């Protein structure tokens, strides 16, 4: 239910 | 108040992912801040810290008040000090995906963090301790370490090294307890 946050971890 | 934790090297993410879900209420992930403009179903505060405009963080980063930041898909993303100390503040151990360059910004910032390198002992040893990982990707990881550890090495708070992951895992689960 809590985003996987996908942008964050793939940030250089 | 709980120190932060960085685990840098090898295995890094699993190591965190591992923490995280095995013990969640030791561990903590910050919510991150993003410009990006928040989908509907998405809260504000839970999944990211929605930022109205990119002028307003690049300006907060500017001041300081973020212990990380990059651009992905032309929006920025960071790691506010704030979100980090509400985590610490909520008795849980942070756990951090950063540089070793956010960890003088950690302890600039008073908050202390407990910073973890992960030492390979051979390339070989990379694939030994790593299962789903190539030899070109393990070449290219042993000589990272390297050279992290060359420029770093005054700020781990702790090395570990292991013949297997669940022996790291180990040792890593020790360092934590350990400091405290």
């Amino acid at each position: 239910k809590k985003s996987l946050r996908q942008s964050f971890r793939r940030m250089r | 108040y709980a120190r932060p934790i960085i685990i840098l090297g090898p295995t890094k993410d699993r190591a965190n992912d591992d923490l995280l879900s095995e013990f969640p209420d030791k561990f903590g992930s910050c919510v991150p801040h993003t410009t990006r403009p928040k989908r509907e179903y998405e809260i504000d505060g839970r999944d990211y810290h929605f930022v109205s405009s990119r002028e307003k963080m690049e300006k907060d980063i500017q001041a300081h008040k973020f212990i990380e930041a990059g651009q992905y898909n032309s929006h920025l993303y960071g790691t506010s000090v704030q979100s980090v100390r509400e985590v610490a503040e909520q008795g849980k151990h942070c756990i951090l995906d950063v540089s070793a360059n956010a960890v003088r910004r950690l302890q600039a910032a008073h908050l202390h963090p407990i910073a973890i390198f992960i030492r390979p002992r051979s390339l070989e040893n990379v694939l030994e301790i790593n299962k789903r990982i190539t030899e070109e990707q393990a070449r290219k990881a042993f000589d990272r370490a390297t050279k992290l550890e060359q420029e770093f090495t005054e700020c781990f708070s702790a090395i570990v090294e292991g013949d297997s992951f669940e022996e790291i895992y180990h040792k890593v689960k020790r360092v934590i307890e350990d400091l405290s």
